[PDB]
């Protein structure tokens, strides 16, 4: 079989850092959409291959409903 | 001896209030950018470089 796969995976000198870049751009782009409904200051972002995490701080104390709505 | 009328009273109260225990949860609070943070003397702190 031969399937069209014009995308990214491992097995290359470039894949790792470039995927990190793309995830960084992705999360920076997504995280400027939560801003339509919340006020926060992006304190830190980290991206490493098969995972990524971003921390963010609020004007007040956290509740369950903000977590739920942010998740949705 | 139980006198029904003389034993009767009228009790007063407030109508339909709501008691809020915590008091600062309604406050949302924020800090100026800590690089440009200033003290009592109107002179910046963390300025020497």
């Amino acid at each position: 079989k031969k399937i069209q796969y014009g995308a990214v995976a491992s097995g290359e000198k470039q894949t790792k850092a470039a995927n990190s870049i793309a995830n960084l751009a992705l999360i920076k782009t997504v995280l400027s959409r939560i801003s339509n409904k919340y006020s926060f200051a992006t304190k830190i972002i980290r991206v490493d291959g098969d995972d990524n995490y971003a921390v963010l701080q609020f004007n007040t104390e956290v509740t369950k409903q903000m977590v739920q709505d942010v998740s949705n | 001896q139980f006198d029904f009328r003389a034993s009767m009273h009228m009790l007063t109260s407030n109508l339909t209030f709501t008691v809020y225990s915590d008091l600062l949860a309604f406050v949302s609070a924020d800090t100026v950018e800590p690089i440009n943070a200033v003290a009592f003397d109107n002179m910046r702190i963390m300025n020497e470089l």
